[PDB]
């Protein structure tokens, strides 16, 4: 119902001069649209490009279900036992939320706590999930402990069984009634606070904050 | 047939809108929890109303305050704070673009001093009514009035020469009627299970002492004057002496008064921002009830049609 | 202008602005040095029984004026700004006049004023054989960003030149060299400029009163001569303009207050700006619309009144 | 502030020798790609 | 005043009219201004497009010494002579 | 009835009448007029 | 289009669109009266 | 300490260059808030005089970021570490009333009052995994 | 649950 | 007095200093300004309203015997401003608005009276409109029984001139002009400073306990 | 005059406070030649701009307008009804158009009615550019064809600087 | 808990009823 | 103490040193300038 | 014009109000307004717009829908809707100077008409940002929005109903007779009441002088 927001961002007025360009916002337009892509192939995850694990595909999975390999192993990273209904063959369960300790466990203790021996670091590991996000996070975990061959199946259980289930949807969009830090706290100068809070437009256009602008005297002439 | 179809369509739309309203605050199965008030404050909200009242009580004068309490690394009179926060927030920058204030939220605060002296209910029941405004998350005082039973009796007797306020008196003659609304309780978790009727106990103690004291027959005028939810209350407090323009007051006096309001008395900028957040959250909550009500009326019309 | 961070590099609006502002070339041409083929000579603007004034009008491509006071009794000269692209002309001028250059009074530390300070000091000291710098300490912010403006405007030669005001003056702890550099003559002015005590004795009973007038620069200082009715404002009050506010640490409200700080001086006070033509305080009071707004808003009751220019400073 | 590392006409009395060789084509072997078929 | 006259019609609200440039150059005084010298008249009811008034002073400037210093000359210019 | 030319505002360049200079150091000086009897 | 990725008219329209919020020059509620 | 670290993180988000819309820009990860409050709780176990600045930090965090079950759980853990069992139990009962399940990571860290969350998160002390 | 509560408050007669 | 039991000593001392300054101030005048002839000025201490009353007897042509005396009353309420939006919004202009009741002869104010609402701006007073109360003949009758609302009349600035001239004469003969408005303003100033002193004293008493 | 007094008159219009970067009068660039003659190409520019401004963000906080009114611009243009003809339409024709033709949802008619009830001038104005995205918002006057009788905005004037209408030719529309 | 009533008798009987609650409480 | 927006009160100047003597400040004047009248309940006074 | 189907109008001179009512066997609808004293916006478009309230009581549902709506060009826009527990009562109706129920409002801002009017540079209700400045004429929603029921007491609801829901609500409410015909008649009657009442006031003023 388009709830009014409680942020104190405000466009500049039409009476006073523009001043204090120590901080100055502007609109920020990137090159391409990115929302259509995989979550971890977007701009804010660009730094982990070499870290994103290799992608396995539907034909490889359908081959491997029938003709399994002694060393490879599929791992289901699904968490909601209620959400997970059916079983991908030759797969071991290891939910994403506890990989941090699962991969720290010892060889004996891992078998003790999970019932299947901890794979060797030189072995091929495949990770699948609902949409691939839990599999990606689990693969990052696996890579941290120096596991050489880690893969994820991006189109996972949903593609296998035709399911339309979804993985975690925990986005940290601040609730409208919460007022962010800059408008509340007293930590910088008055004019700096005003210029930080100012935005040139509808406050959903992904503006950019730049510091220390200088006048283009040659253009002005 | 057209009436039945229209009513059923409206009912379906209301059901869908409430479904979406609840879905917005999912947070993976846990519905949004209300903002948590500061230490010791307890907030109560009449259901279906556009205001909430939050109470606090300091058994000691000010030494019970958090600022005087920290000090880490005579039995003066006890204090009672009651903050009335309605659902009125607007942007003054929209009506005239010459004002650089985005939000402006008004809320009233009454402080009453009680025996553990003209502040006691027996001696005039002098209390202070201070209006507060949140402007871009900043609490400033709009006005401070010192209201008393003497003022209440004067307003009913001698605001004018001999028969005060033909207008205030007529407002008293009408005075409407009270309609008890079921009271929802959002109180500081620490105090959420100790006492649930403390605000009623203190309100009753004050009301009975004031009524049984002098100015007894004028107590109803005092109650209407102190009414923080009615238009007659605001007009009566306007007939009273509005405090001096604080910007016209002294710089050091304003500084000391802000110190007293914030640190000593305990109502701080954290409390102000919480008041704004709760104004938002409870309006959100009441919108759900409004959707339920529209669904109810539409379904009843469809059933009777 | 500013450092090219990842956002500045991945923003398309930055490239759009670069193409539009400066055409097919994405860089600004900056302000170059005026060629010697088109440089004027120093003119004598005032002759008085006590002091005289000599200056050049368009010293930089920034159109900054250069001024020098000569005491006429102690044979002491004093440059106002180190803005002249050709300081050796002034050096020869003072050598021919047999004068002694004692101080350089930086009204404020913008590039148009400080661009040639090192060249002025080197040439003048070489001819002398120290020369002090009088500046407000509030502008260490501009002094430490002197390099950034030079890089932006293409004055690369002066880029790698430590400013003389940064060289461990008497207000700063001195070096402890091994048993196997200090500037004693420079002075730092205080923002609490009083009409009674804050001044410098130019000699022969002439007292130069400096006035703290921020808003265009955080540490802006005007100079006043309440004996020949002369006011070196500088980037504050021009013929038909006022100082800019589109700059870092530039505030319209404090600029307006600085403007109001001139409400008592006599009307026949001639103001020589840091740029442009000389005007008079009466004409500025009567025909300057920036000042007219500064006062009309105050009349109608603006509590926080801000004025300032946003297109070009002379 | 935090200092920045300093990065780097030609007179006729100078040697007029080429400053540095450039190998762009050998570094990037661009396959032939033409709009026309 | 100091003013400008253009050859072609522009009107006050729109430049559409029934007379061509060859007629308007005479109607609006462009040719008259080209022709006439310094001491002649100029019609008042034809438009002017850059009229700027020259600043005035009280004391007459005629027979005023040019050897004054530049600063006091500016002071006299702007109607506030020193002393 | 102190004349303006002989007042504190004249020495401090403060205008005779009008809005106060909110950013002038005289107004920015913290004031405690009720403690001099305890401090001096 | 190669180095900057935009055309001149495209850049002008983009400038006008990004500066739309402050380009708006409405009419103010007239008749402000002198107080001081 | 964590209370200063929180303000530093908020300043970084305020002066960042990309400046997404504020609801996306100023909301730190809930896991990050949990880790920071768990560091605060570990520090509280040592002196418990830290609890007043913990109160102030949590009072600011509540209204600056989203009040999630795991941040509430970290607050309860630091309350217990400070020694205010009554208040910790009251906050847990409020969790139960609002139907907020307790955080299992905070539960595990509760029973390990010698393992601060940053070392636990690192690949150190694996034997206690 | 919310509708049942509102029924309890009597906002939905 | 001691900080241990009175941690608000800073505020109490500041209030005492303010009271002492407000008292020792040589500008203050003990005597309220003298009202114009025939007026008795009432004011309840602690209220933001003061009243003035006088009796008057109109002239008459055609010698209609026993020109019925009238009672003139003035109600003046102290102007209020809110400083929460002070630094941003421009100053609120000073002005003294009052109401002028006239009723022909114990009956109250809003029952059988003609009220004129006027505002004394810094320079001169200006009448906004004329409100009625009671039954009136119209020269048929009209009833104004609403005390809060009613029909306060078209704003006189855009009201018809035939009525404006009659209203202006009907005021100038009653002697309601700028000289009365300036007195209203200065009496409001005095009343408001008295209320300020009372407010300081009561605040001092309340804060201490 | 030791200290000349600045000129500050006692009454000032609020519009006189509008900011200009160099505190001078902004230039007035004349509009494009396509506005020389009011044809079917340009006769709907005011409608375009008014609908765009009513559909976009509003206020200094950029409050989003939830209803998009541009989707009816194509239908109005196909009807041949420009902003001036909308102003001429009476209440009955407005009901007929909103129900039969445009199919305006009541929440959209409610947002569009403030622009018809005010009879806004709806004429392009010169503003320092060839594009001129400024349309006069003064209340209309029936004597001037529902155009404010102020500068240039008189009967049949469509664009500020170019010319009056040619209703004789406009009869060629259909 | 403000409740209006039409009979003095019906009011006093319920007042006596209320006294029992206020006493046994 | 009850200040108006436009009206100002003019006060005498103590000496020729102005509000801040640029020439210098003596030991007792500096002692007073250091021990300024702050509300003691919120001030830490410390020596070394 | 003519009255809508099945409606009876009530108006008395000097009240500056009129209320028109219609009871259907089940439902009862009563719509009330008080024409402003200030100049009214002309019906032709080229000043306070006429805004009224409509109480729709459905005994079957056990609630009453109070709809704040204003008529423009003879049409209507329903800016607010709220619900009340009881059936229609005279205390609920703001017919006299007393308001209806207080401390209840929850209307979700069905319409962005206030936002739409501010792009066409229409001044609107709030002329001064300072509330106390406008509070001089208390108990008058026309000239004191901060206590005006029809103006929401100056509050902007946090929500704005989704257009597909708002149009459905408007259509549902139009079935009970709150249609554009009702709004057209209400606006016509508002102009007639304004004119005739102003004429009576002028006659009284002329008669006294
Ligand atoms: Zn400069
Ligand atoms: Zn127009």
């Amino acid at each position: 119902a388009d709830r009014r927001t409680r942020h104190h961002m405000m466009v500049d007025g039409q009476i006073n001069p523009r001043e204090w360009f120590n901080w100055h916002p502007k609109e920020y337009q990137p090159w391409y649209f990115d929302r259509h892509k995989f979550l971890y192939e977007q701009r804010q995850y660009a730094q982990f490009h070499h870290l994103l694990c290799h992608q396995v595909y539907l034909k490889d999975m359908l081959h491997l279900m029938r003709y399994p390999e002694p060393y490879t192993h599929i791992i289901d990273c699904r968490t909601s036992t209620q959400k997970m209904h059916r079983w991908v063959p030759h797969s071991l369960w290891l939910p994403r939320d506890e990989v941090e300790y699962a991969l720290q466990l010892s060889a004996d203790e891992f078998l003790d706590m999970y019932g299947f021996r901890k794979p060797d670091k030189s072995d091929d590991v495949i990770l699948l999930s609902h949409n691939g996000i839990y599999s990606e996070q689990a693969g990052w975990e696996w890579k941290k402990q120096f596991f050489q061959h880690v893969y994820n199946y991006r189109g996972g259980t949903n593609e296998l069984f035709g399911e339309s289930y979804s993985d975690m949807n925990v986005s940290d969009v601040l609730s409208p009634w919460k007022g962010p830090f800059p408008q509340s706290g007293v930590f910088v100068d008055k004019w700096s606070k005003r210029k930080v809070l100012t935005r040139t437009g509808p406050f959903d256009r992904q503006y950019e904050m730049q510091d220390f602008a200088l006048p283009d005297l040659e253009l002005e002439k | 047939v057209s009436l039945r179809t229209i009513a059923e369509s409206l009912g379906a739309a209301a059901a869908a809108e409430l479904r979406a309203e609840v879905e917005r605050d999912t947070r993976d199965g846990v519905a949004a929890i209300p903002p948590l008030p500061p230490l010791g404050w307890r907030v109560r909200h009449p259901s279906g109303s556009n205001y909430f009242v939050m109470t606090r009580t300091l058994k000691n004068g000010v030494q019970s305050a958090e600022l005087n309490n920290r000090r880490y690394r005579l039995s003066r009179a006890d204090v009672h704070l009651t903050v009335f926060a309605p659902f009125r927030v607007y942007d003054p920058s929209l009506h005239d673009p010459t004002v650089d204030i985005c939000e402006w939220s008004s809320f009233d605060l009454v402080v009453q001093k009680t025996v553990p002296l003209s502040c006691t209910p027996q001696d005039g029941a002098l209390s202070m009514y201070v209006c507060l405004a949140s402007v871009n998350s900043e609490m400033r005082i709009r006005s401070i009035q010192l209201l008393s039973m003497k003022e209440a009796q004067a307003l009913v007797e001698h605001a004018c020469f001999g028969n005060g306020e033909p207008l205030f008196l007529e407002l008293l003659r009408r005075r409407g009627r009270r309609r008890p609304l079921v009271e929802r309780r959002f109180d500081d978790p620490r105090l959420r299970y100790e006492e649930v009727a403390q605000p009623q106990q203190v309100a009753d103690e004050a009301a009975v002492a004031c009524s049984s004291s002098c100015y007894g027959p004028y107590y109803p005028a005092f109650e209407m004057l102190m009414d923080s939810c009615g238009s007659a209350g605001e007009y009566s407090r306007a007939l009273c002496y509005g405090g001096p323009y604080v910007s016209e007051l002294s710089r050091e006096l304003c500084d000391a008064l802000l110190d007293y309001i914030k640190g000593d008395l305990g109502v701080s900028d954290q409390l102000c921002e919480y008041v704004c957040q709760m104004q938002f959250f409870l309006e959100q909550e009441e919108y759900m009830t409004w959707l339920g009500q529209v669904q109810h009326v539409a379904n009843a019309v469809s059933r009777t049609a | 202008s500013y450092t090219p961070n990842l956002t500045s590099l991945t923003n398309q609006v930055n490239r759009s602005e670069r193409l539009r502002k400066w055409g097919s070339v994405g860089v600004p041409p900056g302000f170059p040095r005026i060629p010697r083929l088109e440089a004027k000579g120093i003119a004598i603007l005032h002759e008085s029984p006590k002091v005289i004034l000599a200056g050049r009008s368009r010293c930089n491509n920034f159109d900054s004026n250069q001024y020098m006071l000569i005491n006429k009794a102690t044979k002491r000269c004093l440059l106002v700004d180190a803005s002249d692209d050709w300081p050796d002309d002034w050096a020869a001028f003072i050598g021919a006049s047999d004068l002694t250059l004692t101080h350089v009074f930086l009204t404020h530390c913008h590039i148009d004023n400080i661009i040639n300070l090192n060249a002025f000091l080197t040439i003048c000291g070489s001819r002398q054989k120290e020369i002090g710098v009088m500046w407000c300490p509030a502008e260490e912010c501009w002094v430490q960003n002197f390099k950034r403006s030079c890089e932006r405007y293409g004055r690369f030669e002066e880029m790698h030149q430590v400013l003389p005001m940064m060289c461990r003056s008497l207000y700063t702890p001195q070096h402890l060299v091994d048993p196997v550099h200090l500037r004693r003559n420079d002075v730092l002015l205080s923002a609490a400029t009083n009409r009674a005590t804050s001044f410098i004795d130019f000699g022969n009973g002439v007292l130069l009163y400096y006035i703290f007038s921020p808003g265009h620069s955080p540490g802006h200082m005007m100079l006043h001569i309440p004996t020949e009715r002369i006011l070196f404002s500088g980037d504050l009050l021009f013929f038909n303009k006022v100082g800019r506010v589109d700059l870092p640490w530039a505030t319209g409200v404090r600029l307006a207050e600085s403007l109001r700080l001139l409400e008592a001086l006599p009307d026949n006070t001639v103001v020589v700006p840091g740029h442009g033509r000389m005007t008079t305080l009466g004409r500025e009071r009567r025909e300057n619309e920036a000042l007219q707004q500064c006062y009309q808003r105050q009349e109608i009751g603006k509590q926080e009144v801000s004025v300032g220019f946003n297109e070009g400073y002379l | 502030v935090n200092p920045d590392t300093s990065p780097m006409h030609w007179h006729y009395n100078l040697p007029q020798g080429m400053e540095r060789p450039h190998s762009v084509n050998r570094t990037f072997a661009a396959p032939f790609q033409s709009n026309h078929s | 005043v100091s003013g400008r006259v253009y050859r072609r019609f522009y009107g006050d609200r729109n430049r559409v009219s029934a007379h061509s440039t060859m007629r308007w150059q005479h109607i609006g005084g462009w040719k008259l201004l080209k022709r006439i010298r310094r001491g002649s008249l100029f019609p008042h009811n034809v438009p002017l497009y850059a009229v700027t008034k020259h600043a005035q002073i009280d004391f007459p400037n005629t027979l005023l010494d040019t050897k004054h210093s530049t600063v006091e000359q500016t002071a006299m210019q702007y109607n506030d002579p020193m002393s | 009835p102190i004349a303006y030319e002989d007042s504190f505002e004249y020495e401090e360049y403060i205008p005779a009448g009008g809005s106060p200079l909110a950013h002038h150091w005289t107004e920015m000086t913290p004031s405690f007029s009720y403690l001099e009897d305890e401090f001096f | 289009m190669t180095v900057h990725g935009t055309s001149l008219p495209s850049t002008y329209r983009m400038h006008k669109d990004i500066n739309k919020a402050q380009r708006n020059d409405r009419k103010l509620s007239g008749n402000r009266f002198k107080v001081l | 300490l964590p209370h200063v670290i929180y303000e530093d993180f908020m300043k970084s988000c305020t002066f960042a260059s990309l400046q997404n819309p504020p609801e996306e820009q100023f909301a730190l990860p809930s896991v990050l808030l949990r880790t920071l409050l768990c560091m605060a709780a570990y520090h509280c176990t040592l002196d418990a005089d830290y609890f007043t600045t913990c109160q102030m930090l949590f009072g600011r965090m509540e209204q600056q970021q989203q009040t999630t079950p795991e941040v509430l759980s970290a607050w309860v853990y630091c309350c217990t570490a400070s020694g205010r069992v009554d208040e910790a139990l009251t906050y847990a009962k409020y969790m139960a009333d609002c139907s907020a399940p307790f955080d299992v990571t905070v539960f595990s860290l509760m029973q390990h009052p010698s393992l601060n969350p940053i070392e636990v998160e690192d690949g150190s002390v694996p034997h206690s995994a | 649950d919310k509708i049942e509560k509102w029924k309890a408050e009597g906002l939905l007669p | 007095l001691p900080p241990s039991d009175f941690p608000e000593n800073a505020l109490l001392k500041c209030i005492e200093k303010e009271i002492e300054d407000e008292a020792l101030r040589l500008d203050k005048e003990e005597c309220p300004p003298p009202p114009p002839t025939g007026w008795e000025m009432y004011h309840a201490p602690g209220t933001s309203v003061f009243y003035g009353r006088r009796w008057w007897l109109p002239a008459t042509a055609s010698a209609e015997t026993r020109a019925t005396p009238e009672r003139h009353t003035i109600r003046v309420q102290l102007t209020k401003r809110d400083p929460s939006l002070d630094p941003e919004c421009d100053v609120r202009g000073e002005h003294f608005p009052f109401s002028f009741f006239v009723q022909r002869a114990e009956l109250g104010l809003y029952d059988q009276s003609i009220e004129v609402r006027a505002d004394f701006v810094d320079g001169e007073l200006l009448v906004d409109n004329v409100v009625f109360h009671g039954t009136f003949k119209t020269g048929e009758e009209v009833r104004y029984n609403n005390i809060f609302n009613g029909y306060p009349g078209p704003n006189l600035d855009e009201a018809e001139e035939e009525v404006l001239d009659g209203l202006q004469a009907w005021l100038a003969e009653r002697c309601v002009d700028d000289q009365f408005g300036e007195f209203v303003g200065q009496y409001s100033v005095w009343v408001e400073q008295q209320e300020y002193e009372m407010w300081l004293k009561r605040l001092r008493d309340f804060v201490a306990a | 005059c030791k200290v000349s007094k600045v000129p500050t008159r006692s009454v000032i219009p609020a519009d006189a406070l509008r900011y200009h970067p160099r505190y001078s009068v902004p230039r007035k660039m004349v509009l494009s030649n396509t506005f020389n003659v009011v044809g079917e190409n340009n006769r709907y520019t005011s409608l375009k701009l008014i609908l765009e401004k009513l559909s976009g963000h509003v206020g200094r906080r950029q409050y989003k307008m939830l209803c998009n009114l541009e989707k009816h611009y194509d239908k109005l243009k196909d009807e041949g009804i420009d902003w001036h003809e909308l102003k001429w339409l009476s209440r009955e024709e407005l009901i007929v158009l909103f129900d039969k033709v445009l199919h305006l949802t009541r929440t959209e008619r409610a947002a569009l009615l403030p622009a018809i009830e005010a009879k806004v001038c709806g004429v392009l104005r010169q503003t320092d550019s060839r594009h001129s995205t400024v349309v006069c918002m003064n209340r209309g006057n029936a004597n001037h064809g529902w155009r404010c009788g102020r500068n240039g905005h008189t009967n049949d004037v469509y664009f500020e600087g170019k010319a009056k209408a040619n209703t004789a030719a406009l009869q060629l529309c259909r | 808990q403000q409740v209006v009533y039409r009979s003095i008798r019906d009011c006093r009987e319920r007042a006596f009823h209320l006294i029992q609650e206020l006493v046994s409480s | 103490a009850r200040r108006k927006w436009g009206q100002k009160t003019w006060s005498p100047t103590a000496t020729n040193g102005g509000a801040a003597p640029a020439n210098g400040v003596s030991a007792q004047e500096a002692l007073q300038i250091a021990y300024r009248p702050m509300p003691p309940s919120q001030t830490v006074e410390y020596e070394e | 014009a003519h009255l809508p189907f099945n409606f009876d109008v009530c108006y008395e001179l000097g009240s500056r109000e009129f209320t028109l009512f219609s009871s259907v066997g089940s439902t009862s609808v009563l719509v009330f307004c008080n024409v402003s004293s200030r100049r009214l916006r002309s019906v032709k478009g080229g000043r306070s717009p006429v805004v009224f309230s409509a109480f729709v009581s459905m005994p079957t549902s056990g609630l009453t829908i109070e709809a704040l709506c204003c008529s423009s060009l003879g049409l209507l826009v329903v800016d607010g809707v709220s619900f009340h527990q009881g059936p229609l009562t005279e205390s609920m109706i703001p017919q006299d100077a007393h308001p209806g129920p207080e401390g209840h409002y929850q209307g979700p801002l069905l319409n962005q008409r206030s936002l739409a009017e501010m792009v066409v540079n229409t001044r609107g209700c709030i002329t001064s940002v300072d509330p106390f400045r406008q509070q001089e004429s208390f108990f008058d929603g026309h000239v004191n929005p901060w206590n005006a029921r029809s103006l929401r007491f100056g509050h902007v609801p946090v929500h704005t109903a989704k257009p597909g829901f708002s149009d459905a609500l408007c259509h549902f409410l139009e079935v009970f007779g709150v249609n554009d015909e009702l709004a057209f008649f209400v606006e016509d009657f508002a102009h007639l009441v304004h004119r005739e009442e102003e004429t009576a006031w002028t006659n009284v003023l002329k008669t006294m002088m």
